[PDB]
């Protein structure tokens, strides 16, 4: 249980790292004033796995 | 002011802030 | 004149979001997390 919480942990925040360099992330956020829930669906899936 | 400054030529906008609430 | 001086702005812009992106989110979490606790005293007494 103590090495897969880290191993979850550690994956989330690397895949939202990299998420937020590639176009599809700025381009919604430029067109609209808003993430679009990408983060607050992230998070309620993250603890859901 | 950033937005406006750019605003006379491109429409490349910013993300501004608002309404925490 | 036309082209390329415009596109020195549009690259400006497009290498200013990347931080302005992550200002933004920082702050309204930590804006936001401090609203969730109470105010009253009275509220607050109770909870200790």
């Amino acid at each position: 249980i103590e090495a897969i919480h880290e191993l979850v942990k550690n994956f989330f925040q690397r895949l939202g790292d990299r998420l937020r360099k590639v176009d599809c992330y700025h381009q919604v956020y430029r067109l609209v004033g808003n993430d679009g829930g990408i983060e607050q669906l992230l998070r309620r899936a993250e603890e859901d796995i | 002011s950033i937005n406006e400054c750019l605003k006379a030529m491109q429409i490349f906008e910013q993300l501004p802030v608002i309404t925490e609430s | 004149a036309e082209e390329k001086y415009p596109e020195l702005f549009a690259t400006l812009a497009n290498d200013l979001q990347p931080l302005c992106i992550a200002l933004r989110q920082f702050y309204l979490e930590n804006y936001r997390q401090l609203d969730s606790q109470p105010r009253e005293i009275a509220a607050m007494k109770a909870q200790e």
